[PDB]
């Protein structure tokens, strides 16, 4: 009943469930925490980075897509290197051919479908890796998230990886705070910085430990890490 | 075509086709190879399931890959063919891009390319064969031996022995192979190759071949006989109460 | 879990077990079909069974026009049987193109049974779980009804039927025959050789039919044209006024 | 126009090849080495078009070499030349076929006679006792219908060639710059290095 | 048991972690950065006296200002250090300078991924994730001195110090306490052979045990042994007073 | 999945309907002169963006999908469903005919039931416009198998659903108007969410009428939409 | 193609097995020619003999072969063999010496031990030559790409029975006539069937062809088989 | 028979000083002996302050631009954000060219 | 889409047997009774034609077919698999044979071909064994007449007279009883009914059995006339009218 319906992708099992698409799912379950917000100007990522020893790079978790795009993970490292590299030449295309940036949520779709095709190819395996995607383009400020299974979702903010149903709590519950953070991107940092708390046994998040992104109305996306984050700590 | 991965981890980490092609190695016929001043000596062994044989046309274990270099193996024949002959095939161009013979140590690297490739591609099976590798760089004296095995590892030996009871050679060979005082000459080094041989093929009948490889392509097989010399003058020698 | 349950290779007696499913899965529709040959024409008459309200009956057959001569009715789930008829199309015009002449009935059933025969040996293909009747007027055989099934089996027939009671429908027609002595309905109206086909699946099935219960397909030389409701009423008020 | 003959005694075959090596306006060598061993007892002359010339000598070379350790075994000059003939052959009707004419000389161990092939770039073979291949054939080939002998020794060889060479320096329009000089007999190649100053 | 790149229940891929147990099984490598430079060191670990010690290359140089040691499966290396060269010089011809080492390292992780039965990517030739780790060490103009781990995953992380093989757990506790952002280079190549010392399974001298590091000024360089039984006599001595 | 079981089904597509049980309901309405379609939207949380997560698909100008079960296996058809709509146009100059088009994605859905290396698809597909010849409504099971219909529902509320339509049916043989069945298909999905009411859903609805949009598929937005979500509330209360 | 924990080649190991059940053939080297001699398995009064060949068969002119194993099989690779034997006289103007031609059907063999995911060839062979290099030869070949040469050798079943009789009753300086004597010799006592009949035998040899300095390959007729049969007292 | 190469005129000059450079060219575009337009700019500022102009036929230097500019942001995505060094930039444009040497 | 078996489907099992090929002959055992004799002017293929209700039309099934002019197949085994292997070897004579020499295969050659086709469906990725096992009997000028059985394995051997099928045991003794070397066309045609007439359960008649001749030229089957170098060819399907004249006087 669970016996031998969790071989490959190609497979459902009687209850109508792929195994293999809900086992790369888990690979995010036990990802570092990262979170997303935006409000009409700006949209924010905000990733906690792991270190594998006290002597050790916290990994890089955010990954710039284009001028006006980017994105940040958790689950395979290797996956959102794949998957961003997919936008990067997508978001690229739009740009060469029609002179036009990518809207976010062509973005979205275009991950679904090349997820997707990783759900149903035999030898292959599904993407192992959550993603968290912020965009501004003509239509203003964007956040989606991207699930490994081809599903994405475009919402106000979210989070994604280890305890991050405390961060997607507290966001729910400071949904008319944030959005409300127009032409202000530092208190929308904040505002993001202290969505990503509630989800912190591990102790204060430090200076190598914070990665923050932004992307806004006169704001291409920027990446800040170690010294630049501290005023955010 | 086909592309089914055969060569992969089992959960100790350990590559298990990997693994008992090596036991495919340990099952074949003995062979030794031992380096002195000035030469290097090769030697293997043959076994008895039948001996109705013609051994004028039956290939010998010491195979030439250019004028200079040669390579011996043990474990599966077929498989060994295989390699011989693209170690041969690379010799070649490699004097014709080049304008020099290989040396020793990259016709090594060549041959445990080959193997180590044939671990990681799909629907092929890796070779049941470990080689010794044996010679003098072009326009070079100091004496060459190398060991390459199914893995693709690789290295250098002042004495070595692969295949069937290489276990109690190896044995011998640690206590007997002096680092200061190489067997110092070309007789005295075969001396050493005959003894290590010895107590795993029992008599040296049809069974115990030797070559020798002095330097500036000056290769040489023994005869029956002069093997008996050497057979002769050790066990009633080395007998003495 | 055994190889020989699940792909097309033969068991210990010989048996293609896909196929046998294969067989099984024709029956799936609980539809019985029949085909007959007139002097100067063939009928093939199905069951038609709309059980869903929400559906539109009109979109629900299991009879195909595959080129301006051939028809064919299909025994068997709807997406196999289409795969069938969209192949069978694509055959019939290519070889029009290819040879200056309409693919006859009997060469379009051998064609399909081939490639049936394909599946059935071939290790990435499963079966198609379906039954093709083939009916024309062939310009050089006359009358014509060749029928396919899963294994790449296809002869030729005098009638034939297929469905959960193919063996009632059979030896009900095999009887007529015994007694009329000849291989055909002896009747020069196509209009007569359908009435005959409605009667005797009438009698063989123990079912009275109104116009929605029922296809019917004709073959006359040189078109194959399925009936409406109306033309099928008519054939049932016939029926009725002698019977 | 680039010197290559041949001559077959009785116990040995003699190749001689000019030395002149000419872009242009320019003799940019006087003493290049128009020929290849292919095996103790077999040697290649050739002749023809800039850069092919020596790139299919060394790769019918780098072959036979290959043949002979894979065989332990040296093929004759009758096989050598048959599949030097078939790689002409199919390289005269590909997509840019090798411009390269070439004459074989070796000595059959198991024969023990003297062999002299003579193919060109088409991959026409013939066994001859005198060959050339260019203008120069165009002289020599009657000098030699005239004073050559089946049963000649090597040192008479050697003076039909002098012969040869002389004619050749006295009626050629070009400057060939001499000739190279190499014997193929039963012991083997060896060069006859003092032909000019001779 | 039913395919390459398939998930645990866990999320983990089965063969990339039975690859790391391969690793754990491979002989110890140990590289600390400093600001004076970056130290590796290597265990050769001889499996008999025959051995021609010296014939044990796990380290590399890849560039002049790039150099690697492995642990593992070392002849799955070979195949990384020809892509890495490669890449390196590659990198020189189309831009007419160095490749950083982030990129370098960034582009064998790329190599690592292209495991799989003919797996669905543009393309996948090879049927097993590689069987060894890399550090890789070097120094470029923009991040100084720098230390790297590759695991066949396509992960790489950048340490300070760093140890990969048998005796890693012991030697990395060991590393955590020994290493400050002051470490010299002549200290860093004391603290890697002492370190080695404890963790080897014989009595650590210059034949089982080599030193590299590179420095801007002077590239990299393996250490001769020489050089390495003299730091060894120095280990011991300075090592008795205390 | 080119596997038969014994009794001459197909187990791998039995599981991909049991996928498509276990999705949002989503139905479609015939009417007199075109067609309407409605779905189920759950709201997994107050961070969802509304109307900005949307499920309708268009194909060409004229033809309209909306499907239950694995969303992404849905948009893989849609794909695949405007290529083959392309590629028609491009041969035949002509827009196709739903008819055709229900054939095109019936043969490709059929065809991942055929091998051993594939999966059938996690959806049915509800889908139809108007066209040269009048409106069409089609829905595609996993297995390839697609009708006409007069009205059609799949997702967990599909009995409910299937209930409510043949109420419509019966007690209309005049035919639906447009106008009608956009406010009826808001009903209908309100009634279906009653077997999937521990989330929150927001209503979704596109339209296709020769009169209300010139045959060509369209949203249906603002006040029309508006009015159809209050007719769903005010009977339920 | 995959192998086993003791590292045997599984596939391989089988195919011998199957070998051993097919009828057997022997091969005897003289000092003046070669003799291949094979049994046909348990056979019928109605099978034709006259236009019959699954044994022997002729490679070129220098070269015969002896099959035990699957006959379909043995032709897929006789006649590539008979190609490669054309390729290298295309090539050389010269016959294929008999070692090459064995190596090349030897590696072909290996082949689907290493690769492919294909089955194995069923088959071994006994290989009868002369070249002017090594004169007569005899050699061996077997589904694992293995390849030896012998003065006397049998396939297929019961080669332990057989090669006891050939190593008690072989001598090297033999001419061919005592060669085919010790053929139908141990063949007699090996049969699985009465006696030795004369339709139930193939049956060639590779001589000096008396007098030319030529060399010459006999596959026996029906009738002298029968006659061979005869005079050396097995009627 | 169809040329695939036109002439649109167009002068560039390019001055290097001590701690800068200047980068000029002529803004009409032309066909045989017509104007196409007096203002169309031919020299760009492509990033990582470097300005570059590919003068002769209009739209194979508008390819080369492209790609050079795509080349730049390439270069930023591959190597952690370096500047692109003028030299760098010369080699890398090489390439670009000599990939068409055909 | 796409094959993804490219694996051997019959393999060798520890005791050296290959399952898939015998169970194709075990298939082939379930076969309705076929038989070829052959004479000294000629050879008899001949079967039954079993009908599965007689509504069928047994005269459009072929089970014996004309491979070329001279030579002809019939089978016992899975009649699909023998519709489709008459059709390559068809081919195959005209692509291997026909356009390389301007004449038909000879009977051993064309058998050759057929082994070949079926030995690969032994070996090749993706693919059972065909379940049928062919009689071919053909004449050809350098050989004369012959008959071969053809194999799943693709092993074929001559046969002077041989049956295959459900009633192979008792047919083949019943022809071992009867032929000699010196037999005409007639009189083979004539064991053949004999032997055939042992298998079949039910009706005995000319519409049951299919009967096929190799023997002498037939001009009037050619459709052509004036070129005296060709009298036509030599495979003849006996009519249903044909076989019962032999049955009344049986």
């Amino acid at each position: 009943f669970r016996n031998n319906y969790d071989g490959d992708t190609v497979t459902f099992s009687p209850t109508g469930r792929l195994f293999q698409v809900e086992y790369a799912l888990e690979a995010i379950k036990q990802g570092s925490v990262t979170v997303g917000l935006r409000s009409n100007t700006h949209a924010v990522l905000v990733a906690l980075k792991r270190n594998a020893d006290e002597l050790s790079s916290y990994q890089k978790k955010i990954i710039k897509c284009d001028e006006h795009m980017g994105l940040s993970l958790a689950g395979l490292a290797p996956d959102a290197r794949v998957l961003s590299n997919y936008l990067r030449q997508q978001c690229n295309y739009s740009s060469l051919v029609f002179n036009r940036k990518l809207a976010v949520e062509r973005a979205g779709h275009l991950l679904c479908d090349k997820a997707q095709k990783n759900t149903q190819s035999y030898g292959g395996r599904p993407y192992g890796v959550g993603l968290l995607i912020i965009g501004y383009d003509k239509s203003g400020a964007h956040l989606l998230e991207f699930q490994p299974s081809g599903n994405v979702t475009e919402l106000y903010g979210t989070a994604i990886g280890a305890r991050s149903q405390g961060a997607k709590t507290y966001l729910e519950r400071t949904l008319d705070t944030f959005i409300k953070i127009d032409g202000n991107p530092d208190e929308l940092i904040k505002a993001g910085v202290e969505a990503i708390s509630q989800s912190l046994r591990d102790e204060s998040l430090t200076v190598d430990n914070l990665s923050i992104a932004i992307v806004g109305k006169d704001t291409p996306f920027t990446i800040y890490d170690g010294e630049a984050v501290a005023k955010y700590i | 075509g086909y592309d089914r991965a055969l060569s992969i981890f089992s959960p100790d980490g350990h590559i298990f086709q990997v693994e008992y092609a090596l036991e495919a190695v340990k099952r074949g016929t003995c062979a030794v190879g031992v380096k002195g001043k000035n030469c290097v000596v090769l030697g293997c062994e043959r076994r008895s399931t039948l001996k109705l044989q013609d051994t004028r046309i039956t290939p010998s274990k010491v195979s030439k890959i250019d004028s200079h270099v040669v390579l011996s193996f043990s474990g599966l024949n077929a498989d060994s063919r295989i390699l011989i002959e693209k170690a041969r095939v690379e010799a070649q161009s490699h004097r014709l891009t080049l304008e020099d013979p290989v040396t020793v140590e990259y016709l090594t690297r060549y041959v445990a390319g080959v193997q180590q490739r044939y671990t990681q591609s799909g629907g092929v099976r890796p070779f049941g064969v470990s080689t010794l590798i044996a010679g003098f760089d072009p326009r070079d004296d100091e004496p060459k031996l190398y060991q390459t095995e199914p893995s693709g590892i690789y290295s250098s030996w002042s004495a070595q022995t692969i295949g069937r009871n290489s276990k109690t050679v190896r044995e011998f060979l640690e206590k007997n192979y002096d680092r200061k005082e190489p067997p110092a000459t070309v007789e005295e080094c075969v001396k050493l190759t005959v003894r290590s041989l010895l107590e795993v093929v029992q008599t040296g009948a049809k069974n115990i071949e030797i070559t020798v490889v002095k330097p500036d392509s000056d290769i040489v097989a023994l005869s029956s006989e002069e093997i008996n010399q050497y057979v002769t003058q050790i066990e009633q020698e080395k007998q003495e109460q | 879990a055994g190889y020989d349950r699940h792909i097309t290779i033969f068991s210990p007696e010989g048996r293609l077990y896909q196929v046998e499913y294969a067989f099984k899965a024709t029956n799936q529709t609980n539809i019985n079909s029949l085909a007959v040959r007139g002097k100067d024409c063939t009928v093939v008459i199905s069951q038609k069974k709309v059980p869903d309200k929400l559906l539109d009956p009109t979109t629900v057959s299991y009879i195909f026009c595959i080129s301006r001569t051939i028809g064919m009715v299909v025994n068997g789930p709807i997406p196999d049987a289409r795969n069938a008829a969209l192949r069978a199309k694509a055959e019939a015009a290519e070889f029009r193109y290819k040879y200056g002449y309409d693919m006859p009935c009997d060469v379009l059933a051998k064609r399909m049974a081939n490639l049936s025969q394909i599946y059935t040996q071939r290790a990435y293909m499963r079966p198609l779980g379906v039954i093709l009747t083939f009916v024309s007027v062939d310009e050089e055989l006359g009358p014509s009804i060749y029928k396919t099934d899963p294994a790449g089996y296809y002869v030729g027939y005098k009638a034939t039927a297929t469905g959960p009671k193919q063996q009632e429908i059979t030896t009900n027609l095999e009887n007529h025959f015994k007694k009329s002595k000849i291989d055909h309905i002896n009747e020069e109206s196509w209009e007569k050789v359908v009435e005959f086909a409605i009667t005797h699946m009438i009698d063989a099935l123990g079912t009275e039919f109104s116009k929605n219960d029922l296809e019917v397909g004709v073959a006359t030389k040189d078109k194959f044209f399925t009936l409406s409701a109306e033309n099928i009423e008519e054939r049932l008020v016939a029926i009725a006024e002698q019977d | 126009m680039d010197i290559i003959l041949g001559i077959r005694v009785q116990d040995s075959v003699i190749l001689a090849s000019s030395k002149a090596v000419t872009r242009g306006i320019s003799v940019l060598k006087d003493s290049d080495d128009k020929t290849r061993q292919l095996s103790p007892h077999t040697l290649m002359s050739f002749a023809g078009e800039a850069g092919d010339t020596v790139q299919f000598a060394e790769y019918i070379q780098a072959n036979i070499q290959l043949y002979s350790i894979r065989e332990d075994y040296e093929l004759s000059p009758q096989a050598v030349s048959s599949f030097v003939r078939q790689e002409l052959a199919k390289s005269i009707r590909s997509r840019r076929p090798y411009q390269v004419n070439v004459l074989i000389g070796g000595y059959d161990k198991k024969k023990n006679k003297p062999e002299l092939y003579q193919i060109d770039y088409l991959g026409t073979k013939v066994e001859l006792p005198y060959g050339a291949h260019g203008y120069s054939g165009f002289y020599t080939f009657s000098l030699l219908d005239h004073h050559y002998r089946p049963d000649m020794t090597t040192e008479e060889g050697l003076d039909l060639l002098k012969l040869c060479v002389q004619e050749l320096e006295k009626r050629m329009p070009m400057d060939f710059k001499g000739v190279i000089v190499k014997i193929v007999d039963k012991d083997g190649i060896r060069q006859v290095d003092d032909f000019q100053a001779q | 048991d039913r395919g390459v790149s398939t998930f645990s229940p866990e999320g983990r891929l089965f063969q990339v972690e039975y690859s790391l147990e391969a690793i754990k099984l491979g002989s110890t490598a140990i590289g600390i950065a400093t600001k004076e430079g970056v130290v590796l060191g290597v265990e050769k670990r001889a499996t008999s006296p025959l051995l021609e010690s010296d014939s044990i290359e796990k380290i590399v140089e890849i560039d002049r200002h790039i150099g690697c040691a492995m642990s593992g499966l070392t002849a799955d290396a070979r195949s990384m250090i020809e892509h890495a060269r490669t890449a390196a010089v590659t990198h020189n011809l189309y831009y007419d300078e160095d490749i950083n080492v982030e990129s370098l390292t960034q582009s064998v992780c790329d190599l690592a991924l292209r495991f799989g039965e003919g797996a669905s990517g543009e393309e996948r030739l090879m049927s097993r994730p590689f069987g060894v780790a890399l550090l890789i060490a070097g120094h470029d103009a923009d991040d100084g001195y720098q230390l790297f781990h590759a695991e066949p995953s396509g992960t790489f992380y950048r340490y300070n110090a760093k140890a990969i093989g048998s005796g890693s757990e012991g030697a990395q506790a060991e590393l955590l306490n020994e290493w400050h952002s002051s470490l010299t280079l002549k200290e860093a190549e004391l603290l890697v052979l002492k370190i080695l010392k404890q963790v080897m399974e014989e009595k650590l001298d210059e034949n089982n045990a080599q030193l590299s590091c590179i420095t801007k000024q002077d590239g990299f360089k393996i250490y001769d042994n020489e050089k390495t039984a003299e730091l060894i006599k120095e280990l011991k001595e300075k090592e008795a007073a205390e | 999945n080119s596997v038969f079981s014994p009794d001459g089904r197909n187990f791998q597509v039995e599981y991909a309907v049991k996928a498509v049980e276990n999705g949002t309901t989503s139905i479609g309405i015939k009417c007199n002169d075109g067609v309407v379609f409605a779905v189920e939207k759950l709201i997994t949380s107050k961070l969802l963006v509304p109307q900005k997560n949307v499920k309708i698909q268009v194909v060409d100008r004229h033809i309209g999908c909306v499907y239950s079960g694995l969303i992404p296996d849905g948009r893989h058809l849609v794909n695949r469903g405007r290529e083959e709509a392309a590629s028609f146009k491009k041969l035949y100059k002509t827009p196709i005919p739903i008819p055709a088009f229900a054939d095109r994605l019936g043969q490709y859905v059929q065809a991942h039931t055929l091998y051993n290396s594939v999966r059938p698809f996690g959806v049915s597909t509800i889908f139809g416009g108007v066209d040269k010849n009048g409106a069409h409504l089609y829905m595609l099971e996993p297995s390839g198998s697609y009708w006409g219909y007069k009205g059609a529902a799949t997702g967990k509320g599909r009995q409910s659903a299937k209930a409510e339509l043949e109420k419509l049916v019966d007690h209309h043989p005049e035919g639906l108007s447009a106008r009608e069945a956009v406010k009826q298909a808001a009903k209908i999905i309100y009634l279906a969410h009653e077997d999937n009411k521990e989330k929150d859903f927001e209503l979704e609805i596109s339209w296709c009428s020769l009169s209300e949009t010139n045959g060509l598929h369209k949203f249906v937005k603002g006040d029309l939409l508006q009015e159809a979500i209050d007719f769903a509330q005010k009977e339920i209360n | 193609t995959i192998f086993s924990p003791e590292g045997r080649l599984y596939q391989v190991e089988y195919a011998l097995e199957s070998i051993s059940h097919a009828g057997t053939a022997i091969g005897i080297m003289a000092s003046d020619g070669i003799v291949l001699a094979a049994e046909r398995k348990v056979t019928s009064t109605l099978l034709e003999q006259d236009t019959s060949t699954e044994k022997l068969y002729k490679l070129n002119d220098k070269i015969a072969v002896a099959v035990a194993g699957l006959t379909a099989d043995a032709e897929i690779l006789i006649n590539t063999a008979r190609i490669h034997a054309q390729n290298y006289l295309k090539t050389y103007n010269e016959d294929i010496p008999v070692e090459i031609l064995v190596r090349r059907l030897s590696d072909i063999k290996q082949g689907y031990t290493q690769h492919g995911g294909l089955r194995p060839f069923g088959v071994s062979f006994i290989y009868a030559g002369y070249d002017d290099r090594y004169g007569y030869q005899l050699y061996t070949s077997n589904p694992s790409g293995n390849y030896t040469g012998w003065k006397a050798i049998s396939v297929g079943a019961n080669t332990s029975a057989a090669q006891t009789l050939l190593q008690m009753d072989y001598k090297d300086d033999m001419k061919v006539d005592d060669a085919i004597e010790l053929a139908l010799k141990t063949l007699s006592k090996t049969t699985d069937s009465s006696a030795l009949t004369y339709d139930r035998l193939e049956f060639a040899t590779i001589r000096k062809g008396a007098n030319d300095g030529e060399v010459y390959q006999k596959i026996f007729k029906p009738q002298e088989i029968k006659d061979i049969l005869v005079k050396t007292g097995i009627t | 028979q169809f040329n695939p190469y036109g002439d649109n005129g167009g002068t560039i000059l390019g001055i290097a000083g001590e701690d800068f450079a200047v980068l000029a060219g002529d803004t009409r575009n032309i066909t045989d002996y017509s104007i196409n337009s007096r203002y169309e700019p031919k020299v760009f500022d492509c990033g990582d302050n470097i300005v570059m102009s590919a003068n002769g036929f209009a739209a194979d230097g508008d390819a080369l631009v492209k790609r050079f500019k795509n080349s730049v942001k390439w270069y930023h995505f591959d190597h952690n954000d370096k500047k692109l060094s003028i030299n760098s930039a010369a080699r890398n444009i090489q390439h670009l060219l000599y990939g068409k040497r055909f | 889409m796409t094959d993804r078996y490219s694996f051997s489907l019959t393999t060798f099992s520890p005791s050296g047997k290959l399952g898939q090929i015998d169970y194709a002959l075990t298939a082939v055992k379930q076969g309705v009774t076929s038989l070829g004799i052959k004479a000294t002017n000629g050879v008899v293929i001949a079967t039954e034609k079993k009908s599965s209700s007689p509504l069928a039309m047994s005269e459009t099934l072929s089970k014996v077919s004309l491979l070329t002019p001279d030579i002809g197949a019939v089978y016992s085994g899975m009649g699909p698999d023998y519709r489709v292997l008459v059709d390559k070897s068809r081919k195959v004579a005209h692509t291997s044979y026909k356009r390389i020499y301007g004449e038909y295969p000879p009977t051993k050659l064309l058998v050759s071909e057929v082994a070949k086709i079926m030995q690969e469906a032994t070996q090749s990725g993706g693919v059972r064994p065909f379940g049928v096992s062919l009689l071919i009997a053909g004449h050809d000028e350098f050989n004369g007449f012959s008959l071969y059985q053809v194999d799943p394995s693709g092993s074929y051997f001559p046969w002077k007279a041989t049956a295959i099928g459900k009633g192979s045991v008792a047919a083949k003794t019943f022809l071992e009883k009867r032929w000699n070397d010196e037999l005409e066309l007639e009189d083979a045609i004539h064991i053949a009914l004999l032997t055939l007439k042992e298998s079949v359960e039910g009706e005995f008649n000319g519409d049951t059995i299919e009967l096929a001749i190799i023997g002498d030229e037939n001009p009037d089957l050619l459709g052509y006339t004036g070129i005296p170098t060709d009298k036509g060819p030599r495979f003849r399907k006996l009519t249903s009218q044909e076989i019962n004249d032999r049955l009344e006087a049986l």
